[PDB]
């Protein structure tokens, strides 16, 4: 673990991976009309519990 | 302008009422955001000393990053308050006249007749 | 989006915590997988458009400028490395956040749902290229160059300002998806002409219009390059965009509010390529073939027609890669004569016969070559001025003939003829400046292989 | 993921802003009203102090 | 006079190193950039991201559009209908004034 | 090297660090307390 | 200055604001007023030199007047109403002689031709007291009397002082009469609004303050005093520009910058009480008040000057000069704007 | 603690410290006349430290590790090319001139510091009330420009007042033949090819300007070789001086607090000496002086503030 | 007030001799004592704007 020069070459990664989660938690936050909506509407499948999440 | 309201208590960070309110996170973009700022302040005042930077106070820094978060936390928390009272007054002036703000009731597209304005 | 402007922004820490030896070589390549994740939204299999928050959205409109904007800085990156490579590290580092500040920026502005949130980037953006301008241009009218620069666009936005703050008073919200489904037709009056020319006179400052066009050649001129880049690439589309997105909101005032500048627009690109045609300095030519290119957008946006939308951001693009190609050639040789005047060094394509061939088809993009995206754009808003009005061609016509002559002008008078054998400094060629043009060229075949990407809203 | 998520977010973040639209305006009048009469919590301009009035007898009657 | 440096003259580079590329002085540093340059450039932007974008189905609802206008003009021309009638909508839901 | 003009930061302030580190830990404390008191509180008066 | 007097005079100093603020009586406002004016004049004038003996009278001579304007303004309404506060139902007159003498105090134009003179002639603390902490008072008996001022000269007043600040600092090569002319202008951004929801002033006070105090700091860490002083900063403290150039361009309201909210704030109150002009004509001389701090910008930051031989000395020897607050309050301006809606 | 006012109230005064020889006293004469073998004595004689003669090189010395530097650093100046040539038109001689003034106002500066610090006395030699003897005798001869008289007196209006004067001076004259053949026997090719009329408008800048200026403040003890050896004889003078006629006497404990303030802060010594006056001989250039800044930064000891330098041996960097 | 300290604490520095009807040092009606009383006993919850 010597001479860590390449450590930096996580921040970027980290910061897609944090991107994408927060994406992810927006996605969650808007989870109105999630079947309601005029078009699709549909019932649950026997297994479903949300339709896109 | 919600000085003159009733009640209103003089230089009175957070009343009683304001603890009805739900808290913040503790992991709100703008307290982690406020502790960036900490972390800045020190970077900066570490640079302008002729110091090296993210190496040399590290308590300075840990210090500077709470100061900031522990004061955003309680600011917060006070402007949360007073938007709330906001909501509260502008509901209940609503409610108390409904002559000056009356169930308006809209039309369709099929019974106005909005105006054409080609291009060509 | 976030996906996308989080590395943006974790690209700045990388370049101050990497080693001075490894930190051009990690940041570049970092940055073209930025690049690479800005294409998952061209994932549109659908009509609507992709809302990911109240803040952020993008539509056919904004995602090529997305693309572009995020596919633009490995390239200022690497065409910035050979000046202020003995710069001090720090200097360096500088350069390197002030360009990744412009991309997160402009993302944000092509991203945006508001109009309050593009304004107050749209106007962030002054303070790199300021900043580049000025502590990075090699000449003395850099300081009088950025004055402009700055105060054009001042001038034009505090009235824009005042309109979208208007348009909250009188509807509540200045989101752009609402203000197109809540859009009242106006009375056609004076203090709703003052409210378009408010609107529109940002924009039309940064495209350039003719009238007021200063501020442009004495930046592209003095801009070390890569303000070139981004001042020719996206900061004059970043007013098209805007003119695009506005406009909704001004129905019926620009059917008559808008002879002025489709006639400005005309007009005075038949006047800078007039001046293209007879100009001692070549960085001063591509600006105002900028410009001349520029003004048919203008044109276009103010027809609203679907096939003048369309060819606007055909031209946008075309006109962003091709430009910055050609700032990039010139500063080949500005990097070794250290002269922009053109009729200097006049007799290359011995020493340089692969440049050469770069510099062919970054003409042959500047001018209508019709396989091609350029030419594409051109056509299809000459075909919509023509339907306007079948007397803009004989305009249009003139300034196809001189946009002919002073591309390949430029072209002999630069490559053609004998080589200045006083010049032992003619060094062979850069890897990286042969990559450079390659990168530049190689996206302009792809998107004409396929351009369905690159319309806009309205196909 | 599908096109139902993408429609029904837009929707959501339609209803947000449309009610953002409707408050701003409702704020807007409530403050024109209450600033022209005072009759609300806001806008309630200072007036003097009662309880340092003096209501003890005096020394003459008609005070 | 004032006391500054003189210029520094004309630079060559390929005196020393002449497998120079354009990025550095160190030999090692301008292979290791142009490699990168080269790799994450061309190999996996220019050709995974065209790979991408030409395998993106239906791109703004295309294909579906030509499926419906067949099955449509199908149905239409069965059932001896007018094909594109010149009103999207129908006078059954729309009110007019008079005068 | 060795400096002529011993300057005023060759040691620490050891006082100065143990007062910044124990502010620090008593700021979180108190931050995480209260805010759990708070969070109790709202529950409490909004009822669930 | 020994310490007993130093104790009494910095007292005197910060009591005089707090007196005003924590009185109902108009009359103790006034000697409140008066302390400040009082324990101000032996620190202006303790380098003891004719710059800071002239300072000193004008600001003396200046103020005293409007003291006497304002007691003026007291003793009528008390007279015509049998208290010692403005009421409603009082008299224009008196309302306005009040403005004006308060505006004469803060330094506002055309009242504004003493603020520059004294502030070059006394050092750079003491203009940071001056233009901040004394402006203080002054503005909390125009908060404290709003819904009773005229809309039109608390608008041509806001109106001038943008102007002449503008133009005034255009020309200004003296760093201590931009700050000067700064203050004008930003005074008259913060009075304009004054009856139209004057928490916004102290908004732009609190903005004001915070990127002023740094600024003086800056200033005052090698006593520069002038453009060419400040451009000879490349050398000595040369990790200072980064932090001078964002508060210099967020002084100059641009939008990523934190400077821009009270502007962008006033112009939308503004324009909800439809004085859009008014408004317009500020925000386009703004733009004025910028161009010099962009000129100044590029003399320190952008397009390095020629130095001296001996500033190698400067080199050699270290500074502790730095406060810590400086970073904080450089910091909080020019980097809080997202956090905008937690301050409007 | 660093001093300041809240030392001053809890004690740290100065006019405990001073008890009989609390004296700043300065040697002065020509150019070789016997003032360092003389200075040092005095020292050891009263109590005193021995503060040599500031060259082109103080600040270096009493900074960092306490070397000499390259002579970029350390000004551009040298004194053999002034000796060797000087009527340059590369302006070596003022150069030389402004930075020795600027190194023997920090050489008083730091003198006075340890004066009221400690009571202890100090002997300089040719201070800064004596080094305008140098610039007249270059102006007489072409040597310098008239503008740069302008500068130096300026910079000297701004930097001489706010400093106590010395108690007395010590100036030992000598006549231009002697101080010419010692310097002949010297042994320096450079101080033996200079003139005598350079020297003797020294001598007759300080016996007119120096001496009655100073009689006005100081106590003048005007001795010459004879009496300048046997610097016992010298002391024996300086213990039985009755120290009146000056702006000591009318010095309280806060006058020597705040000029015990402006000396502690170096920078606010030397910022008039900075001044942006723009004579072709003092101003540098940007590229040159940016070049110079950045590899004087990447020296060892430097590149930060002193503690904080692990290159060098430093240690608890990431706790102070 | 800007600062309402008195009311924080309860003291009255200055808010107990604001007007004629207040604590004459014996007990000395002013003139127009009622009427000010009047007024202000009718302008009190009422804030300006509509006690004017
Ligand atoms: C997340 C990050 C958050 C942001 C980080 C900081 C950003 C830094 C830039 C800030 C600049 C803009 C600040 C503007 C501002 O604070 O609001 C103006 C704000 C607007 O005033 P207002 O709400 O219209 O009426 C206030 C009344 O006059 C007075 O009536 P009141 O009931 O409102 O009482 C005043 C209240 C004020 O307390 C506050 O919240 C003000 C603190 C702001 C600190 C600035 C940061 O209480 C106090 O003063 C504290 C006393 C506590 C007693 C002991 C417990 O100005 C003040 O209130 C001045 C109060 C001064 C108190 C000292
Ligand atoms: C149906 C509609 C279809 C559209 C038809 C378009 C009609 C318009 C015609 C335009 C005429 C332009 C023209 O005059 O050509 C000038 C141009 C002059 O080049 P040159 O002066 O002879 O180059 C010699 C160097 O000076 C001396 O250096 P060198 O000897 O080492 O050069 C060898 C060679 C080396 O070139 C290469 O190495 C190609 C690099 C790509 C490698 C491919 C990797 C394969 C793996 C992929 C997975 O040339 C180059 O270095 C140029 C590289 C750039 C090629 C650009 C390709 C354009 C294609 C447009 C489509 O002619 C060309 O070589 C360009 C290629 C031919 C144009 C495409 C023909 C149509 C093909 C259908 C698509
Ligand atoms: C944007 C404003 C640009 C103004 C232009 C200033 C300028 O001319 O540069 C000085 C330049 C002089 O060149 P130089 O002699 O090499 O500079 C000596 C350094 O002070 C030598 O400094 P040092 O030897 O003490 O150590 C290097 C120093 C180097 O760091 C610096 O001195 C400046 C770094 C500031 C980066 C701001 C880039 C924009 C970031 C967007 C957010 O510290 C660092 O390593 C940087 C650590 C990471 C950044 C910390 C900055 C935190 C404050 C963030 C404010 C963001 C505002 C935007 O001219
Ligand atoms: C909403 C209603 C409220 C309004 C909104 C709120 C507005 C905020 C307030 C207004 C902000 C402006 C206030 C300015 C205050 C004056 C600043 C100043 O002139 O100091 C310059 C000072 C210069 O520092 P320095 O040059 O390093 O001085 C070192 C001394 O030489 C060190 O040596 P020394 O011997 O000179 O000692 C100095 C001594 C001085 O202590 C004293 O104050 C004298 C009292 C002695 C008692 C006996 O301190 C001590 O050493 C301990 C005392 C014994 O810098 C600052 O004070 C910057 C901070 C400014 C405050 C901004 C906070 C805004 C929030
Ligand atoms: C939108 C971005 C705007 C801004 C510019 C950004 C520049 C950075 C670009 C990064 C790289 C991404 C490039 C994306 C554009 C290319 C996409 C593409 O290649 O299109 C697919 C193309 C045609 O294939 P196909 O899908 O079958 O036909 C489309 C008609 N339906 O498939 C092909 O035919 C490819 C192979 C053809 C090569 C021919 C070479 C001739 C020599
Ligand atoms: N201000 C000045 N300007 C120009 N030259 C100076 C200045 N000050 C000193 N010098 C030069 O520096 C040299 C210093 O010699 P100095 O008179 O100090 O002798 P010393 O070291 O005191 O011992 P001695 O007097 O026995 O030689 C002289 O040659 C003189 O010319």
């Amino acid at each position: 673990q010597l001479l860590r020069e390449h450590w930096v070459h996580i921040l970027v990664p980290a910061g897609f991976v944090f991107g994408c989660y927060l994406d992810r938690k927006d996605d969650e936050k808007l989870t109105a009309f999630r079947n309601k909506s005029m078009l699709f509407q549909r019932e649950l499948r026997p297994n479903e519990e949300v339709t896109w999440k | 302008m919600m000085n003159g309201r009733p009640g209103h208590e003089p230089l009175k960070f957070l009343p009683d009422e304001a603890r009805s309110l739900p808290p913040p996170k503790l992991n709100d973009p703008r307290l982690v955001y406020m502790g960036l700022l900490g972390y800045c302040t020190g970077l900066m005042d570490n640079m302008l000393r002729m110091r090296p930077v993210m190496r040399a106070g590290l308590h300075r820094q840990l210090l500077f990053v709470t100061s900031f978060v522990f004061a955003g936390y309680f600011y917060l928390k006070r402007q949360n308050y007073l938007y709330a009272v906001k909501d509260h007054d502008m509901f209940g002036y609503i409610k108390l006249h409904p002559e000056d703000f009356p169930e308006k009731e809209k039309k369709t597209y099929a019974e106005i007749l909005e105006p054409f304005h080609p291009v060509r | 989006m976030l996906k996308i402007i989080l590395p943006s922004l974790m690209l700045l820490p990388l370049t101050w915590l990497s080693s001075p030896k490894k930190t051009w070589t990690n940041v570049t390549s970092y940055s073209f997988l930025i690049s690479l994740t800005s294409l998952t939204l061209l994932w549109q299999t659908d009509e609507n458009y992709k809302n990911f928050s109240n803040m952020f959205s993008s539509d056919p409109l904004s995602t090529p400028l997305i693309i572009l904007t995020a596919w633009l800085l490995p390239l200022m990156l690497m065409a910035s490395q050979n000046h202020l490579k003995k710069d001090n590290n720090v200097l360096q580092k500088l350069y390197i956040s002030m360009l990744i500040s412009l991309q997160i920026l402009l993302i944000m502005t092509f991203s945006a749902t508001e109009l309050i949130m593009f304004y107050i980037l749209f106007e962030a953006t002054l303070i790199p290229t300021l900043i580049i301008i000025t502590r990075w241009g090699n000449q003395t009218e850099r300081l009088n160059a950025g004055i402009y620069f700055l105060f054009y666009t001042l001038i034009g936005s505090i009235p824009l300002l005042i309109a979208l703050i208007l348009i909250q008073n009188h509807v509540g919200t200045l989101n752009l998806m609402i203000l197109s489904f809540t859009t009242h037709t106006l009375d056609a009056s004076w203090s709703n002409n003052l409210l378009w020319l408010a609107c529109m006179m940002a924009f039309l400052i940064k495209m350039p219009l003719y009238g007021v066009h200063l501020w442009l050649p004495k930046a592209h001129v003095e801009a070390p390059i890569a303000g070139s880049m981004i001042l020719a690439a996206i900061l004059l589309k970043l007013g098209s965009y805007g003119m695009i997105r506005i406009s909704i909101i001004l129905d019926p005032l620009t059917k008559y509010m808008a002879y002025p500048f489709i006639l400005l627009s005309l007009w005075g690109m038949i006047m800078t390529s007039s001046i293209c045609l007879r100009q001692t300095d070549l960085k001063s030519l591509i600006a105002y073939s900028s410009v001349s290119h520029m003004a048919l957008v203008i044109a276009s946006i103010m027809i609203q027609t679907p096939w003048s939308f369309m060819g606007a951001t055909m031209l946008m693009i075309a006109h962003g890669l091709t430009s910055s190609l050609l700032f990039c050639l010139a500063n080949s040789n500005y990097e070794r004569i250290h002269s922009r005047t053109m009729i200097m060094a006049r007799g290359l394509q011995m020493v340089f016969p692969l440049m050469a061939t770069w510099w062919l088809m970054a003409s042959l993009a500047n001018l209508a070559l019709p396989p091609s995206i350029n030419l594409m754009g051109e056509l299809f808003i000459t075909m919509s001025l023509f339907s306007w009005s079948n007397f803009t061609i004989i305009l249009m016509g003139i300034n196809i003939i001189i946009t002919g002559m002073y591309s390949m002008y430029m072209i002999i008078t630069t490559q053609r003829g004998k080589l200045t054998n006083h010049m032992i400094n003619l060094q062979p060629s850069h890897t990286r400046e042969l990559t450079l043009m390659a990168l530049h060229m190689i996206p302009l075949i792809l998107l004409t292989t396929s351009p369905k990407l690159i319309t806009g809203l309205t196909m | 993921d599908g096109p139902e998520k993408n429609y029904e977010k837009t929707l959501a973040i339609l209803q947000i802003e449309s009610e953002k639209a409707e408050l701003r305006l409702k704020e807007q009048e409530v403050r024109r009203l209450m600033r022209a009469r005072g009759d609300g919590p806001w806008y309630q301009f200072p007036t003097p102090e009662k309880e340092f009035i003096d209501h003890s007898p005096k020394a003459t009657p008609d005070n | 006079q004032w006391q500054e440096d003189p210029e520094p003259e004309d630079e060559n580079v390929y005196a020393k190193n002449p497998d120079f590329h354009g990025y550095d002085s160190d030999p090692v540093v301008d292979v290791w950039n142009m490699r990168a340059v080269f790799f994450f450039g061309f190999s996996i932007v220019l050709v995974f991201g065209t790979t991408f974008v030409a395998y993106v189905p239906d791109y703004r609802m295309q294909e579906w559009a030509r499926r419906e206008a067949e099955r449509l003009v199908k149905y239409r021309e069965v059932n001896g209908l007018p094909i594109m009638e010149s009103n999207y909508f129908d006078p059954s839901k729309i009110q007019l004034p008079e005068d | 090297k060795f400096y002529v003009r011993e300057p005023v930061n060759a040691k620490p302030n050891w006082l100065a660090v143990g007062l910044s580190v124990g502010a620090s830990v008593f700021m979180w404390i108190y931050l995480i307390q209260t805010h759990n008191e708070d969070v109790l509180e709202y529950k409490r008066r909004n009822g669930l | 200055m020994n310490p007993i007097t130093l104790a009494i005079i910095y007292f005197t100093i910060f009591l005089g604001p707090v007196i005003t603020m924590s009185s109902t009586n108009l009359m103790l406002m006034w000697v409140g007023l008066e302390f400040s004016l009082l324990a101000i004049i032996p620190m202006l004038i303790n380098k003891k030199n004719p710059r800071s003996t002239e300072a000193a009278t004008k600001y003396f001579v200046t103020q005293a007047t409007a003291s006497m304007i304002i007691l003026l303004a007291i003793v009528l309404n008390y007279k015509q109403l049998g208290t010692w506060m403005f009421q409603q139902q009082t008299n224009g007159l008196i309302l306005n002689m009040t403005l004006m003498a308060l505006s004469m105090k803060l330094g506002l134009a055309p009242f504004h031709f003493w603020l520059p003179e004294v502030t070059q002639g006394i050092p750079l603390h003491m203009g940071l007291i001056l233009l901040t902490w004394q402006k203080i008072a002054p503005l909390s008996i125009l908060i404290q009397i709003y819904p009773l001022l005229n809309s039109t000269i608390i608008l041509m007043l806001a109106i001038t002082s943008i102007f002449m600040g503008a133009w005034g600092g255009l020309n200004q090569t003296q760093m201590r009469k931009i700050m000067a002319y700064s203050s004008i202008a930003h005074m008259g951004w913060m009075l304009a609004i004054l009856p139209y929801n004057p928490s916004l002033t102290l908004l732009n006070l609190m903005i004001y303050i915070i990127l002023t105090a740094p600024m003086f700091m800056a200033l005052m860490l090698n006593n520069s005093m002038t453009i060419n002083s400040i451009s000879l900063l490349w050398n000595k403290t040369p990790a200072m520009l980064t932090m001078i150039s964002l508060m210099l361009l967020s002084l100059g309201g641009l939008p990523p910058l934190t400077g821009f909210l009270p502007k962008w704030i006033i112009i939308t109150e503004l324009m909800k009480n439809n004085c859009l002009i008014m408004a317009t004509l500020m925000a386009m001389m703004a733009l004025l008040n910028l161009f010099f701090y962009t000129r100044l910008i590029y003399s320190t930051s952008l397009t390095m000057f020629p130095t001296n031989n001996n500033s190698k000395m400067m080199t050699h020897q270290t500074k502790t000069k730095p406060n810590l607050m400086f970073s904080t309050l450089a910091i909080m301006s020019t980097m809080t704007l997202p956090l905008a809606p937690q301050l409007i | 603690l660093r001093y300041g006012l809240l030392a001053a109230i809890l004690g740290d005064k100065t006019t405990k410290k001073l008890h009989e020889y609390s004296r700043v006293i300065t040697v002065d004469g020509n150019i070789c006349s016997g003032k360092n073998k003389l200075a040092k004595e005095i020292a050891q004689q009263l109590g005193m430290k021995h503060y040599p003669e500031a060259g082109i090189q103080y600040s270096s010395t009493t900074t960092g590790d306490g070397r000499p530097l390259d002579i970029e650093f350390s000004g551009s100046c040298s004194l053999e090319k002034f000796y060797d040539d000087p009527k340059s038109n590369d302006g070596n001689s003022y150069r030389l001139q402004s930075w020795l003034y600027a190194s023997r106002l920090l050489q008083y500066a730091d003198a006075l510091e340890h004066l009221l610090s400690t009571g202890q006395g100090v002997v300089l030699e040719r201070s800064i009330y004596s080094d305008f003897v140098f610039l007249e005798a270059m102006y007489n001869q072409g040597y310098i420009r008239k503008q740069c008289v302008d500068h130096y007196n300026e910079i000297k209006r701004l930097t001489l007042p706010e400093y106590l004067p010395p108690h007395a001076v010590i100036y030992i004259d000598v006549p231009v033949p002697e101080v010419q053949s010692r310097i002949q026997k010297k042994g320096d090719p450079h101080e033996m090819k200079v003139t005598s009329a350079y020297l003797q408008d020294i001598e007759n800048a300080y016996k007119k300007t120096f001496l009655p200026k100073m009689s006005e403040m100081c106590e003048v003890l005007v001795y010459d070789s004879w009496e300048a050896e046997d610097p016992t004889k010298v002391v024996e003078d300086i213990e039985y001086l009755k120290y009146n006629k000056g702006p000591w006497l009318k010095q309280d404990d806060w006058t020597f607090h705040y000029l015990r303030m402006l000396v502690q802060d170096k920078t606010e010594v030397l910022n008039y000496t900075t001044i942006p006056v723009y004579l072709p001989e003092i101003t540098i250039g940007a590229h040159q002086g940016s070049r110079i800044y950045n590899s004087f930064r990447e020296l060892p000891g430097r590149k930060y503030a002193p503690g904080y330098n692990a290159e060098v041996g430093d240690k608890w960097i990431w706790l102070k | 007030p800007f600062l309402d300290i008195q009311k924080k604490l309860g003291i009255s520095l200055d808010r107990h001799f604001m007007f004629l009807s207040a604590e004459q040092p014996y007990k000395n009606a002013a003139r127009c004592h009622a009427f000010e009383k009047e007024w202000i006993e009718c302008a009190h919850g009422i804030g300006g704007t509509r006690a004017k």
